C-alpha cells in the first residue's frame, strides 16, 4: 500500500509520503523497514527532484521536507548544468523564498532548525555553482536583508559559515583545483564586507542566538583570513573579555581565540605582540574570575561531569597548549607578565590531574614541548621550577604500564627531562612515594606498580654514583617491603615490580656481578613457582637483563671457574622443568644470545651442542621411532614433542643467526624426511576422511611440524652469511622436500607458508639459482594462482603470500619470467592486474609494484623482440586496468601508486622510449606516431567508459595529463580533477589548464 | 643486597 | 551527647566455574556462531539443589547461557577440537522464551575441557 | 526509556559486525555491505536501570548510501567508525563528523578506531588527534577480540542519563525450566553440529 508513492504517471499524495516517512522515522520493525526500502527508491528515481516544490509547499513533515532537500542536493551537486536555464532560476528562486519564510514565521524558526539549517546548505550548493558569476549582489543583498531582522541576520550567519566550509574547509576533495580558486578568489574579494556586518552585530547585538552564530561563522573565517581583520580592529578586546563572560559565547569564544593563537603574524612587530599578551592576559582574567580560580580542582570538577563543564575543560586544555607553544617567550622575560605565565601553567597543572586518557595525552604532548625547551634553551629553567616539580609528581603519579606502548613512552621522555632538570627533586619524589607504600597510606597494587614503572623509566639521567645508591635504596626498601606483606597475591605483585626495576638498570647489574648472579638464580626459583604470572615474569625478565649484560655471562668472572652460560646450560633441565614449553623456549632464546658473544668459533659451537643436548636426544631417539613405524605421528603426543623440539630449534636460531648453522646440519636431512612423512600422513588422512580432516587436532598438529620446519629454515637463510653453504647444501633438499608436496595436494591441504619460506630463498640467493626459481614458480604458480583468482576472499594468507613471491622473483630473478611459456606469461599479467582490484591493501600495494618494477625490467631490454613483443601485447592492457581502478571509487587506497605507475605508462609513449607502432599496421596511417595513437585509444576509452563527458572534457585532460607526465604532484592534481568531474554534468575544460 | 637470595612469595 | 550521624542467583552455590566460549549451532547456515565468552558457573540451589549452567558474557554481563544440567544431555566431542563439547539443550532463557539449543562449549586447555566433563556429569546425578 | 544513536563511517570499517556482537554476540567474519540502514535496539541492564539504544546502523559505501544525512534526523547520540588498519577510512571521519554534526549539533559523540587486533596497524595513535578540538570521546576497539567493545555504549550511556557513576550490572538470571517424538530429530541436528568444525581453533578461547 506504502509503495503508492512510487508511482509517478499518478499525482504524489503528499498525506501517503508523510505516513511512509513518519512510519520510517518513528515507526518499528517490519514497517519501518518497508518505508525505509520505499523512501530509498523514492528518492533515488532521477525525476524525483520534480516533485520537490510540491513537497516543500503542501507538505507538514519536516522529515519529508528534508527528503526533498536531500533529493535537490543530488540534482544540484551533479547534473544542475544539464537543466534548462529555466529550471535554474526556479530552483534558485523557490529555495531562496523557502528560506525567507521560514525566518520570517518566528514560530518555524524557533522549532525547525535542522529544516531551516538543511535549505541553508542547500543555498550553498547552488552559490557553489551560480556564485558570483551569475549572482553578484548575494552578499551585498544579503549584508541588506540582514539589518530588517534579527531572526534573518542569524540565518544569514549560518549560510556564510556553510560557504566558507564548504570553499575552504572542504573543497580539496571535492571541487577542481580551479573551481576551488575561484570561489575562495570571491569570498576573499567580498571579506572586507561581510566582516564589517560580523563586526557590528558582535559590538551592538544581544540577541545572544545571533552573537552565537556570528562567532560560529568566525571561527571557520579565522581559518584562511589574513591577520589584520584580527589585529587592526577591537575584535580581540571583544573575544577576550565580553564573550568570555557569558557561558554561551564562551565555548565558541574560546575556540575562536585558540585558532588566532595560530593565525599567520609578523614576529618581528612589537605592537601585534602586545596585542598576543593582551588577550591572553584578558581570557586568563575572565577565567580566574568567572570560571574557577587557578586553585579550583578541576579532576574533580571534570569527574562530575556537570553541564559542558568536560568539553570547557577540554578547550581550555587545548587553548592553554596552543597558545603557549607558541607564544610563551613573549612572557618569559617581562616580570610583569611572570605571573600571567606562571598562572596558565599552573591552569595546565591542573588539567593534568583530570582522569582522561585522551585530554592527559594532549597536556603531555605540550609538557613534553616544554621540557625539551628548558633542557636546551639557555636561562629558562629557573622560571619554571615549581610547575616542573609538580609535574614530576603528576607524571609519576599516572604512569601506564610499559609494554599502551605510545602512552609509556611519551611519559617516560617527558620525566627523563624532568629528572636532568632537577635529579635530586625526582629522587626525593620517589623515595617518598616509597615509605609511603612501606606506611601503607598509599599502598595498593596499582600504586606499587606505578611508582616502580616511573622508578624504572628514569635509567640512565642519573650518574653512576647517584643510581648506585639510588638503586640500592630501592631494592633495599622494596625486599623489606615484600617481607611485610603475606599471601601470595599481595608478595607476588611487590617481587614482581623488585625484578622490573632491576630490569630496567643494566647499568648497574653489568658493575654489580656478584648481584648480578644472585638476580638471576632467583628468576630461576621463581621459574618453579606456580602462582599466576611468576613463571612468565622470571622468563621475561631473564631474557630482558640478557639481551643487556650477555658479556657478562659469557666471561669467566674473577673469583668464579667458568664463564656462567655453562652453569645455566649444566642446570637447564632442572631450572625449567616446571616452565610451559613457550616459556622454555624463550629460555633457550635467552642463552643463544648468550652464546653468539662468543666469537671463539671452537667454543660458540660447543656451547651451541651443549645446550641443544636435551632437544637433539629427543630428537634422535624421535627419528629412531619415528622411522621405525610412521604409526607414531599419529599419536598426537609423539607429535607435540617433535613440533616442540622444532620450536626450540627456531627459537635459539632466532638470537644466534649465521652462528646456528652448525646445529641446522645436526638436524637438517632427517628433518626434510620427517617434513616428507608428516606431508604423507596429512595426504593419507584427507583422503581417508576427506577435507574435514584438515581442521581436526592430529592434521593441525602435523601441519605445525610442518609449518615449523618451514620457520626454521626461513630464520636461519634470512640470516646467513655464508651463502654458498645455502646454495650448495641447503636449497636443492628442501626444494624436492616441498615443492612438490605443494604443487600435487588439494587446495586446502596446501601451506601458505611454503611461499613465504620461498619469498626468503629468492630474497637472500635469488640471484645464484636461477633453475631454482624455475622450478618454484612451476610449482606453486599456476596452482595458486587457481586458488585465489575465483574471489577476492578464499586462501587469504596464500594471496599474501603468492603476491609477495611474485614481488621478489620481479625483482631478484626477472630471468624466470622470460621463460614462461606466452600462455603463462599472459597469466602472469592477468595476475598482477588481479591485484590491482583487491581492496586488500597487502594485495593491492604489491600488485601495483609488481606493474611497476615489471615495466621497468621490460624498459631495460631495450629494443629487442621480447620487450616489444610486450608493448604490443599487454602495454594497453596495463593502461586501462589501472585507468579502471583509478575511477571506480572503490581503489582510493592506491590513488599514489596508481597514478605513479599511469606516469609511467604514459611517459614510456612521449619519450619515444616503446620501438614498435602499438597500433596495427591497418588501424592506423603508415607513420603514425605512438603519441597520437596513444591520445586516441585514451579518448575513445573515456569516451564510452564516461559517455556524459564532453570531447572536450576528454581531450583538455588527456592533453594536460600527458603534457605532466613528468611532474607527479600536478599529474596527480589533474587525475583528481578529473575525478571530480566525472562525477558531474558539464565540467569546464579549462579546469585543467590550473598548472599552466 | 644479599637480602635478595631470602626473597619469597609466602 | 548523641550525635546522629550522616543479580539474580544470591539463593545458589557455585559447584564449579571455569572461563570458556560458547557457540550456537545455526543449522539454516550449517555455521557455528559465537554467544559469549566469560565465566561459565555451575550454581546450584539451595533450596532445591538443582544445578543448573548460568553464563554471562564479560564487560556487559549479559547471560548467554541458562538451563538445567538435565541427565539426559550427553556431552559429545567436536571433531576439530580436543578441547570443546557438543551437546544439544532443550530449554535456554539467556534469551527469553524457554529455547532448544545445539551448544558448543570450548575452554582454554583440554584439561579444563576433561575436568568439566567432571563436573558436568556429577551435577547430572545431583539433579536426581 | 530509550536514545537514537546513528553508527556512520566508512564502508568496511565494521560498524555492522560492532552491533552483531552486541546483539548476538556472533562475529560474522563476511562482509556484507548494509544497504541504506539497519535499526536494532540494544539495551545495557545498569545500576541506573535500562537503558534502550536504537542503533541506525547506516552504510558507509557510497552507492549504497541511501538517505545519507536523513538518517541521523533527531538522533541523540553517534558513534563514528574508522578502521586502523586503512588510512584512507581515518581521513575520511572529518566528511562524516561534518555531514553529522550539520544535522546534530549538540550530542555526544563516540570515535572508534576498529581492528586493533591487527598486528599491522597503519594508522597509528599517535596520528588520531581529530576528536581533540570536536569534543568527541575515542576509543580503540576491536570487534573481533572485544578489547574496549562496551566502552562505547558504557560512555554514551553515562552522557544521556548524566550519571559518570552509571555502570553496566548483572541482568537477573531466573530460574531455568525442567518428548520422545523428536529423539531422532535432535539426533540429525546433533550430527550435523559435531561435524562441523568449529570456527577460529587457534584462539586462546
Ligand atoms: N580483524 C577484524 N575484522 C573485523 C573487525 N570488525 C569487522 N571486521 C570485518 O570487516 C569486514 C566489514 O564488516 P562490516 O560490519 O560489514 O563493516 P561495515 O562498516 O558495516 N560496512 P558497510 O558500511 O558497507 O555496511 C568484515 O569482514 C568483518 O568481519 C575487527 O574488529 N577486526
Ligand atoms: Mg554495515
Amino acid at each position: 500500500s506504502m509503495e503508492g508513492i512510487l508511482d509517478f504517471s499518478n499525482d504524489l499524495d503528499i498525506a501517503l509520503l508523510d505516513q511512509v516517512v513518519s512510519t520510517f522515522y518513528q515507526g518499528s520493525g517490519v514497517q519501518q523497514k518497508q518505508a525505509q526500502e520505499i523512501l530509498t527508491k523514492f528518492q533515488d528515481n532521477p525525476d524525483a527532484w520534480q516533485k520537490a516544490d510540491q513537497i516543500l509547499q503542501f507538505s507538514t513533515n519536516p522529515q519529508s521536507k528534508f527528503i526533498a532537500l536531500s533529493i535537490l542536493d543530488k540534482l544540484i551537486t551533479r547534473k544542475w548544468k544539464l537543466l534548462p536555464n529555466d529550471h535554474r532560476i526556479g530552483i534558485r528562486n523557490f529555495v531562496v523564498g523557502m528560506i525567507i519564510s521560514m525566518c520570517q514565521d518566528d514560530e518555524v524558526f524557533k522549532t525547525q532548525k535542522n529544516l531551516i539549517n538543511k535549505s541553508d546548505l542547500t543555498l550553498v550548493q547552488i552559490l557553489k555553482q551560480e556564485w558570483p558569476q551569475n549572482w553578484p549582489e548575494f552578499i551585498p543583498e544579503l549584508i541588506g536583508s540582514s539589518s530588517s531582522s534579527v531572526n534573518v541576520c542569524e540565518n544569514n550567519m549560518i549560510v556564510l559559515k556553510l560557504l566558507s566550509e564548504e570553499v575552504f574547509d572542504f573543497s580539496a576533495e571535492q571541487m577542481t583545483q580551479a573551481k576551488a580558486l575561484h570561489l575562495k578568489n570571491s569570498m576573499s574579494k567580498e571579506f572586507e564586507q561581510i566582516f564589517k556586518l560580523c563586526f557590528q552585530v558582535l559590538e551592538q547585538g544581544s540577541s545572544s542566538s545571533l552573537i552565537v552564530a556570528t562567532l560560529e561563522s568566525l571561527l571557520r573565517y579565522l581559518h584562511w583570513i589574513p591577520y589584520r581583520y584580527i589585529y587592526e580592529t577591537n575584535i580581540l578586546e571583544l573575544l577576550s573579555t565580553k564573550f568570555m563572560t557569558s557561558p554561551d559565547t564562551r565555548a565558541i569564544t574560546l575556540k575562536c581565540l585558540t585558532e588566532v593563537s595560530n593565525l599567520k603574524i609578523p614576529q618581528d612587530n612589537d605592537l601585534i605582540k602586545r596585542q598576543t599578551v593582551l588577550f591572553f592576559q584578558n581570557t586568563l582574567q575572565q577565567i580566574a574570575t568567572s570560571v574557577m580560580p587557578v586553585t579550583a580542582d578541576l579532576k574533580a570538577t571534570y569527574a562530575n561531569a556537570n553541564g559542558n563543564d568536560q568539553s570547557f575543560l577540554q578547550d581550555l586544555a587545548m587553548f592553554l597548549t596552543t597558545y603557549l607553544a607558541r607564544n610563551r617567550a613573549l612572557l618569559e622575560s617581562d616580570e610583569s607578565l611572570r605571573e600571567l605565565l606562571l598562572n596558565a601553567h599552573q591552569y595546565l597543572i591542573q588539567l593534568s590531574k583530570i582522569e582522561e586518557r585522551e585530554l592527559f595525552k594532549t597536556t603531555l604532548d605540550y609538557w613534553h614541548n616544554l621540557v625539551a625547551d628548558l633542557f636546551y634553551e639557555p636561562l629558562k629553567k629557573h622560571i619554571y621550577e615549581e610547575i616542573c616539580s609538580q609535574l614530576r609528581l603528576v607524571i609519576i603519579e599516572n604512569m601506564v604500564r610499559p609494554e599502551t606502548i605510545q602512552l609509556y613512552k611519551s611519559e617516560r621522555e617527558v620525566l627523563v627531562y624532568l629528572t636532568h632538570l632537577n635529579v635530586i627533586d625526582t629522587e626525593e619524589i620517589m623515595i617518598s612515594k616509597l615509605a609511603r607504600q612501606i606506611d601503607g597510606s598509599e599502598w595498593s597494587w596499582h600504586n606499587i606498580n606505578t611508582l616502580s614503572w616511573a622508578i624504572g623509566s628514569i635509567s640512565g639521567t642519573m650518574s653512576e654514583d647517584t643510581e648506585k645508591r639510588f638503586v640500592v635504596t630501592v631494592i633495599k626498601d622494596l625486599l623489606g617491603l615484600c617481607e611485610q606483606k603475606r599471601g601470595k597475591d599481595n608478595k607476588a605483585v611487590v617481587a614482581s615490580d623488585i625484578m622490573y626495576v632491576v630490569g630496567q638498570y643494566p647499568r648497574f647489574l653489568k658493575a654489580h656481578w656478584n648481584f648480578l648472579r644472585t638476580v638471576i638464580l632467583k628468576l630461576f626459583e621463581f621459574m618453579h613457582e606456580t602462582h599466576e604470572g611468576v613463571q612468565d615474569m622470571a622468563c621475561d625478565t631473564f631474557i630482558k637483563i640478557v639481551q643487556k649484560c650477555k658479556y657478562h655471562f659469557v666471561i669467566q668472572q674473577p673469583r668464579e671457574s667458568e664463564p656462567f652460560i655453562q652453569t645455566i646450560i649444566r642446570d637447564i633441565q632442572k631450572t625449567t622443568a616446571d616452565l610451559q614449553p613457550q616459556q622454555v623456549h624463550t629460555f633457550y632464546k635467552a642463552c643463544g644470545i648468550i652464546i653468539s658473544e662468543e666469537r671463539s668459533v671452537a667454543e660458540r659451537n660447543r656451547l651451541l651442542s651443549d645446550l641443544m643436548q636435551l632437544p637433539n636426544m629427543a630428537w634422535d631417539t624421535i627419528v629412531e621411532q619415528s622411522t621405525a613405524n610412521p604409526t607414531l605421528l599419529l599419536d598426537s603426543e609423539t607429535v607435540k614433542i617433535i613440533a616442540n623440539i622444532i620450536k626450540t630449534n627456531v627459537a635459539v636460531c632466532t638470537s644466534m643467526g649465521a652462528d646456528f648453522y652448525p646445529q641446522l646440519g645436526h638436524i637438517y636431512y632427517n628433518m626434510l624426511q620427517l617434513y616428507r612423512a608428516v606431508s604423507s600422513m596429512i595426504s593419507a588422512q584427507v583422503a581417508a576422511e576427506g577435507l574435514i580432516a584438515t581442521k581436526t587436532p592430529k592434521v593441525r598438529g602435523l601441519r605445525t611440524i610442518k609449518k615449523e620446519i618451514l620457520k626454521l629454515v626461513e630464520t636461519y637463510i634470512s640470516k646467513a652469511r655464508n651463502l654458498d653453504d645455502v646454495v650448495k647444501v641447503l636449497v636443492e633438499p628442501l626444494l624436492n622436500a616441498v615443492l612438490e608436496d605443494y604443487m600435487n595436494n588439494v587446495p586446502d591441504a596446501r601451506d601458505a607458508e611454503v611461499l613465504n619460506c620461498m619469498t626468503t630463498v629468492v630474497e637472500k640467493v635469488g640471484h645464484m639459482i636461477p633453475q631454482g626459481v624455475i622450478l618454484i614458480l612451476q610449482s606453486v604458480f599456476e596452482c595458486t594462482l587457481d586458488m585465489i583468482n575465483k574471489d577476492f576472499t578464499e586462501y587469504p594468507e596464500h594471496r599474501v603470500e603468492f603476491y609477495k613471491l611474485l614481488k621478489v622473483i620481479n625483482e631478484k630473478s626477472f630471468a624466470a619470467f622470460l621463460e614462461l611459456p606466452p600462455a603463462a606469461f599472459k597469466l602472469f599479467v592477468d595476475a598482477i592486474c588481479w591485484a590491482f582490484k583487491h581492496n586488500n591493501r597487502d594485495v593491492e600495494v604489491n600488485g601495483l609494484q609488481i606493474a611497476l618494477d615489471l615495466v621497468k625490467n621490460i624498459e631495460r631490454m631495450g629494443n629487442v623482440p621480447f620487450a616489444n613483443e610486450f608493448h604490443k601485447n599487454y602495454f594497453f592492457i596495463f593502461v586501462s586496468e589501472t585507468f579502471f581502478v583509478l575511477t571506480d571509487s572503490d581503489h582510493k587506497s592506491g590513488f599514489s601508486k596508481q597514478a605513479l605507475l599511469l606516469m609511467k605508462l604514459i611517459s614510456l609513449v612521449y619519450d619515444n622510449k616503446i620501438s614498435v607502432p602499438l597500433y596495427q599496421e591497418a588501424e592506423v596511417p603508415q607513420g603514425t606516431s605512438n603519441q597520437v595513437y596513444l591520445s586516441q585509444y585514451l579518448a575513445n576509452m573515456l569516451s564510452n567508459a564516461f559517455p556524459h563527458l564532453t570531447s572536450e572534457q576528454i581531450a583538455s585532460f588527456l592533453s594536460a595529463l600527458t603534457k605532466q607526465c613528468k611532474d607527479l604532484v600536478v599529474f596527480k592534481g589533474t587525475l583528481r580533477d578529473f575525478l571530480v568531474q566525472i562525477k558531474e554534468v558539464g565540467g569546464d575544460p579549462t579546469d585543467y589548464l590550473f598548472a599552466e | 643486597l644479599r637480602a635478595l637470595e631470602r626473597l619469597q612469595i609466602d | 551527647i548523641h550525635f546522629e550521624p550522616v543479580t539474580m542467583e544470591e539463593d545458589e552455590e557455585v559447584l564449579y566455574k571455569v572461563r570458556a566460549k560458547l557457540f550456537r549451532f545455526d543449522a539454516d547456515a550449517k555455521e557455528w556462531k559465537e554467544r559469549g565468552t566469560g565465566d561459565c558457573k555451575f550454581l546450584k540451589n539451595k533450596k532445591t539443589n538443582k544445578v543448573r549452567i548460568l553464563m554471562r558474557r564479560d564487560k556487559t554481563l549479559k547471560i548467554c547461557a541458562n538451563h538445567i544440567i538435565a541427565p539426559e544431555y550427553t556431552l559429545k566431542p567436536n571433531v576439530g577440537s580436543d578441547r570443546s563439547w557438543v551437546y544439544a539443550c532443550t530449554a535456554d532463557i539467556a534469551e527469553g522464551e524457554a529455547e532448544a539449543f545445539t551448544f558448543a562449549i570450548r575452554f582454554g586447555s583440554k584439561e579444563n575441557a576433561d575436568k568439566f566433563k567432571e563436573e558436568f556429569e556429577k551435577a547430572q546425578e545431583i539433579n536426581k | 526509556v530509550q536514545f537514537k544513536l546513528v553508527l556512520v563511517g566508512d564502508g568496511g570499517t565494521g560498524k555492522t559486525t560492532f552491533v552483531k556482537r552486541h546483539l548476538t554476540g556472533e562475529f560474522e567474519k563476511k562482509y556484507v555491505a548494509t544497504l541504506g540502514v539497519e535499526v536494532h535496539p540494544l539495551v545495557f541492564h545498569t545500576n541506573r536501570g535500562p537503558i534502550k539504544f536504537n542503533v541506525w546502523d547506516t552504510a558507509g559505501q557510497e552507492k549504497f548510501g541511501g538517505l545519507r544525512d536523513g538518517y541521523y534526523i533527531q538522533a541523540q547520540c553517534a558513534i563514528i567508525m574508522f578502521d586502523v588498519t586503512s588510512r584512507v577510512t581515518y581521513k575520511n571521519v572529518p566528511n562524516w563528523h561534518r555531514d553529522l554534526v550539520r544535522v546534530c549539533e549538540n550530542i555526544p559523540i563516540v570515535l572508534c578506531g576498529n581492528k586493533v587486533d591487527i598486528k599491522d596497524r597503519k594508522v597509528k595513535a599517535k596520528s588520531i588527534v581529530f576528536h581533540r578540538k570536536k569534543n568527541l570521546q575515542y576509543y580503540d576497539i576491536s570487534a573481533k577480540s572485544n578489547y574496549n567493545f562496551e566502552k562505547p555504549f558504557l560512555w554514551l550511556a553515562r552522557k544521556l542519563i548524566g550519571d559518570p557513576n552509571l555502570e553496566f550490572v548483572a541482568m537477573p538470571a531466573l530460574a531455568p525450566p525442567e518428548d520422545p517424538a523428536l529423539a531422532a530429530q535432535y539426533e540429525h541436528d546433533l550430527e550435523v553440529a559435531q561435524t562441523t568444525a568449529l570456527p577460529d581453533e587457534d584462539d586462546d578461547l
